[PDB]
RNA sequence: CUUAGUAACGGCGAGUGAAGCGGCAAAAGCUCAAAUUUGAAAUCUGGUACCUUCGGUGCCCGAGUUGUAAUUUGGAGAGGG
RNA sequence: GUUCUUUGUAAAGUGCCUUCGAAGAGUCGAGUUGUUUGGGAAUGCAGCUCUAAGUGGGUGGUUCCAUCUAAAGCUAA
């Protein structure tokens, strides 16, 4: 019989983990820019949720390349497909807004 | 190059050419020991597509096993005990008899400096890969553990003891559900 | 009992033709590790202070030869009979007969190794040649096709 | 689902069993047993008994012809 | 009207008829616009001052340079069947068509405005003779040359890949892929037919 | 399956080359004789029993028909 | 005159309850032909061409809980789909089978398919059991005693 | 966490007991084998001599063409322009 | 931050145009004897017999359509 006594302990663990990741990845926002996706099954199709990664198509239409996308902190998925038109539009707008916000520091 | 021709030649196993090679080699391998070292892999196309480079540090042990637990894993386990410094990478079928089966298990020396260098194979040097065959982490071991993806492998995907312990032990929170 | 595609070997090239084959082939040695290294240091000493055409040599990798036959670029192909896995080279006389590239089964694998700066070679081929040895090469092609191919037309049969 | 092609199937598929003996047919057409009169269709009580009688009484039709 | 020749020396005969005839405005007709890249690139590199017209170039680049031939007196252009259609110069005497044309029916109709011969192994006017030992021995020069530059090797290749496609994409029951490929490669001079 | 598995002139060449050089397996050696004597009907029966499914045995007997016809004539 | 053959065939995926039904009925039918495996529909006619079988029973398997049995004839058989939740047999029947062509045609099939020809290959002289066929709530119920 | 004690199985009984979806925690992808470097085995081990020594370099030796390097892994990719 | 050196017709990336373009077999599968499960479409595995294909093959949905690419390997939280 397991008991989760460490609910308070592991929240403090997880928070300090994020604090270290903040200290090491200083200007960057801890997590990658994830897409916006329509959920499967009749029950949940009304819900629109955070997907895994974009696509080569959504990345190419935004105005950047796949390998470069990952270095600027955009999660890229390759097995996901662009069947829906409205989702495609929403993600492209999401990337273009993100590209206006980003400030990529020089390597010198 | 030739590996396409060999790949297709190894398909027709009971055909006249390969049938004759079997009956000669089956006699020859019985003359030698139970567990012994072959200098070169007899089916080199298969050796390659299971991760063998013909450089210093790679060893091809030939192993004999009885007929009628799995025989491929027993073959790997036998060479593991004899050649303890080596690490089992993969094994493959070469020849069989009515009484015995033969496998040409391929090994890597983690201690040899030609493997400690190059990054394509230096992963095997990591102590997490000591006796891969004794834990079923080889190709045939992972096969017998029923570890794939699908509806078929639901009760035995991420450890059959792990999913049992998860399902048959009570879980309670601080503020009870 | 041997199945006809095995023992298409052992019915090898005879004494005099094999000698004449090496009289040609020993002219076309690959430049050895020592010779190649010293040449490049000569190039380093010269070009750093103050043109050459493509040099012909024999081609000797199994993958390289199986490329060259069916490319088609090979003219003569020598094949050793003694090979540890025989199945490595059993298709090769048939490949040459199918693509119409003249081949010869030579006797001794180390005998191929001598002309090529290796221990053993299993297969050796001469893709291209210098102009002086062109007529001699084509004569040897006819010599090999008369001795090897025409005498042993029945080599595809008989166990 | 039309019955024109169904009747065309009765033309080609169906074999004449009346021309041959009951030996070759071996099929008791237990007629006048509608079985919509069976009480308790969801409890499976009279459904067991009425079918068991339908099967066993059919043997006696074939028994004389055997 | 025609000259009977085998596929080996079809190009080799043509180079003879050009060198012997170096004063007259003469036109060759070849099939592929890809191909007359090739036969133009040889002749400027085996040094005959030829001209070149094909679809793979611009319009006024094609036109203004075609304009140079029309006001000329001596030389020679190489063009396609298609790009020269509708634009015959009356100042010409030899129309040699190397290939079976695009439309074989309507081809005779475009003559009558210009002396004609063609080239065919199995396939009004008369033929000509040819003394067979007169063809230029440049095939020794060419085989070295087809191996040395890679640009000339590439353009030999496209001049071969596109030659036979057009040979298959044709009308007639006669001109359909019977011809052996050992010799059409020799018209572009290979050891092996690519 | 956009990359389904196109013909590939080389692969076709290698498969048919090995098909003759290897010879014939004992069941196939029996099978080709069974075609010439007992017909294609009984050949498909033995091939279905020997192999797994009938869908395999169709393409197998069809391959044997191609081998026999091309051997004797050409 | 009655010379027929039965051909029990199955699709990929059959065990416990359904394989109890397949194996025991294959045992109970002396003229049965037990086959390995199938995967799809047009092929089934050519399966009958092999063994000269006058009958066919095809077990199709779809949505993980259900059952879909296909009964048909060799030359030009009109098939009927089903959804159910070695002595010489005696074949009992129903009045409501003869009420419509819908149940009369399937009655004909159940006579010579699920029954027996007298000249079967594994035919035993001694009798043991009966075959109960009857309709209640638009469906059939069969038990062997 | 929930789906859920649901589907499903169990002389339907002692009872056994999931999974996809959804919310979250954490997020990272890639390497081979595959068609030739063929205008040059471009690779590595070891010994030895020095050097700025978890190593570098020269020289010698061996492995290695029965294929070690570079280039490619379907998200394609390569050849050229 | 502070410098010392950066080289070689070197190493890539991007878009367009042109020519090609190979992906794992005693394995998949098939029958059967056991083991595994609460597993109904013997699930998973092993033993034994036979053993494939390349506009292929595996898995699902009512006559097509959707979905991935096995039989090789590495990897933190």
């Amino acid at each position: 019989v397991k008991v989760h006594f460490d609910q308070a302990g592991k929240k403090v663990s997880r928070r300090n983990a994020r604090a270290t990741r903040a200290a090491k990845i200083a200007p960057r926002p801890l997590d990658l820019l994830r897409p916006v996706v329509r959920a499967p099954t009749v029950k949940y199709n009304r819900k629109v949720r955070a997907g895994r990664g974009f696509t080569l198509a959504e990345v190419k239409a935004a105005g950047l390349t796949a390998a470069y996308a990952r270095t600027i902190g955009i999660a890229v998925d390759h097995r996901r497909q662009n069947r829906n038109q409205e989702i495609f539009d929403a993600n492209v707008q999401r990337l273009k807004e993100y590209q206006s916000k980003i400030i990529v520091f020089p390597r010198n | 190059g030739a590996y396409k021709y060999l790949e297709e030649l190894q398909r027709k196993k009971q055909s006249d050419v390969l049938r004759f090679l079997q009956r000669v080699r089956v006699w020859e391998y019985r003359q030698k020991n139970v567990i012994h070292r072959a200098a070169r892999p007899t089916r080199p196309d298969k050796a390659r597509r299971l991760g063998y480079k013909a450089k210093q540090g790679f060893v091809i042990y030939r192993v004999r096993v009885r007929r009628g637990r799995s025989l491929r894993a027993t073959a790997e386990e036998r060479v593991g005990r004899r050649a303890a410094n080596l690490r089992v990478l993969n094994s493959y079928w070469v020849n069989q008899d009515s009484t015995y089966k033969y496998f040409e298990v391929i090994l890597v020396d983690p201690q040899h400096k030609a493997i400690r260098r190059d990054a394509r194979y230096n992963w095997i040097c990591d102590p997490v890969h000591k006796h891969r065959e004794a834990r079923g982490l080889t190709a045939t071991g992972k096969k017998s553990r029923g570890i794939n993806k699908g509806h078929k492998f639901n009760n035995t995907k991420a450890g059959r003891r792990k999913t049992w312990k998860r399902q048959n032990t009570l879980s309670l929170w601080r503020y009870r559900k | 009992k041997v199945p006809p595609t095995i023992a298409q070997f052992q019915y090898t090239l005879d004494r005099n033709t094999a000698a004449e084959t090496f009289k040609l082939f020993n002219k076309y040695r690959p430049e050895t590790a020592a010779e190649k290294k010293e040449r490049l240091t000569k190039e380093a000493a010269a070009v750093a202070e103050g043109a050459s055409p493509k040099p012909y040599a024999v081609k000797y990798g199994l993958n390289h030869v199986v490329a060259l036959i069916e490319n088609k670029k090979a003219k003569l192909v020598l094949i050793a009979n003694d090979v540890d896995p025989i199945e490595l080279v059993v298709f090769l006389p048939a490949l040459c007969k199918k693509m119409g590239v003249p081949y010869a089964i030579v006797k001794g694998k180390a005998r191929l190794g001598t002309l090529v700066n290796q221990k053993t070679s299993a297969v050796a081929a001469l893709t291209e040649v210098r102009a002086e040895d062109e007529a001699a090469l084509a004569k040897l092609v006819s010599t090999i096709d008369a001795n090897f191919a025409d005498k042993y037309d029945e080599v595809k049969k008989h166990w | 689902n039309n019955t024109k092609a169904m009747k065309h199937a009765l033309e080609r598929v169906q074999l004449p069993w009346k021309k041959h003996s009951f030996q070759e047919h071996q099929s008791v057409t237990s007629e006048t047993n509608t079985d919509e009169h069976i009480k308790d269709i969801y409890d499976d009580t009279e459904r067991e008994l009425a079918f068991y009688k339908q099967s066993l009484d059919a043997v006696l039709v074939a028994r004389d012809e055997l | 009207g025609y000259v009977v020749c085998d596929s080996d020396k079809r190009f080799l005969l043509l180079f003879s008829f050009l060198k012997r005839n170096q004063k007259k405005k003469i036109i060759v007709f070849l099939s592929s616009c890809n191909s007359v890249k090739y036969y133009a690139e040889l002749l400027n590199y085996i040094d005959l001052p030829v001209l070149e017209l094909h679809g793979k170039q611009k319009q006024q680049k094609r036109t203004n340079t075609f304009f140079e031939f029309c006001n000329a007196e001596r030389g020679i252009l190489i063009c396609t069947d298609v790009a020269a259609r509708g634009l015959d110069i009356p100042a010409v005497d030899w129309i040699i068509q190397f290939d079976p044309p695009d439309d074989p029916r309507d081809y005779i109709h475009r003559v009558g405005r210009g002396k004609s011969l063609m080239f065919l192994t199995p396939n009004p006017l008369n033929e000509y003779e040819f003394p067979e030992n007169k063809i230029a021995n440049v095939q020794s020069q060419l085989e070295k040359l087809i191996k040395s530059n890679y640009y000339l090797h590439q353009t030999a290749k496209d001049g071969y890949r596109s030659y036979l496609q057009a040979y298959a994409s044709h009308s007639l029951k006669t001109v359909y892929q019977i011809d052996k490929l050992d010799l059409a490669k020799v018209a572009k001079s290979y050891g092996f037919p690519v | 399956s956009y990359k389904k598995g196109a013909a590939s002139n080389r692969t076709k060449f290698v498969r048919s080359l090995v098909r003759e050089i290897a010879g014939l397996s004992p069941y196939e050696r029996r099978l080709i004789d069974l075609i010439r004597n007992s017909g294609e009907k009984r050949a498909r029966k033995v091939a279905k029993k020997r192999l797994g499914s009938f869908t395999r045995a169709k393409a197998k007997v069809e391959e044997m028909n191609n081998i026999i016809a091309a051997s004797r004539r050409h | 005159m009655n010379k027929q053959r039965t051909l029990l065939i199955s699709s990929r995926g059959v065990n416990y309850r359904h394989r109890h039904l397949i194996q025991d009925l294959s045992g109970l039918l002396p003229h049965s032909r037990k086959e390995p495996k199938l995967d799809t529909l047009q092929q089934l006619n050519e399966i009958a061409e092999l063994y000269n079988c006058n009958n066919v029973l095809f077990f199709e398997a779809r949505k993980h809980q259900d059952l879909y049995l296909w009964l048909s004839k060799p030359p030009n058989g009109p098939t009927i789909k089903f959804y159910i939740q070695g002595s010489r047999p005696v074949l009992s029947f129903d009045q409501r089978f003869e009420s419509s062509p819908h149940y009369q045609l399937i009655k004909e099939l159940l006579v010579h398919n699920f029954g027996v020809p007298p000249n079967a290959r594994k035919s035993k002289p001694f009798i043991d059991h009966v075959m109960s066929f009857s309709i209640v709530d638009d469906k059939i119920w069969v038990r062997t005693y």
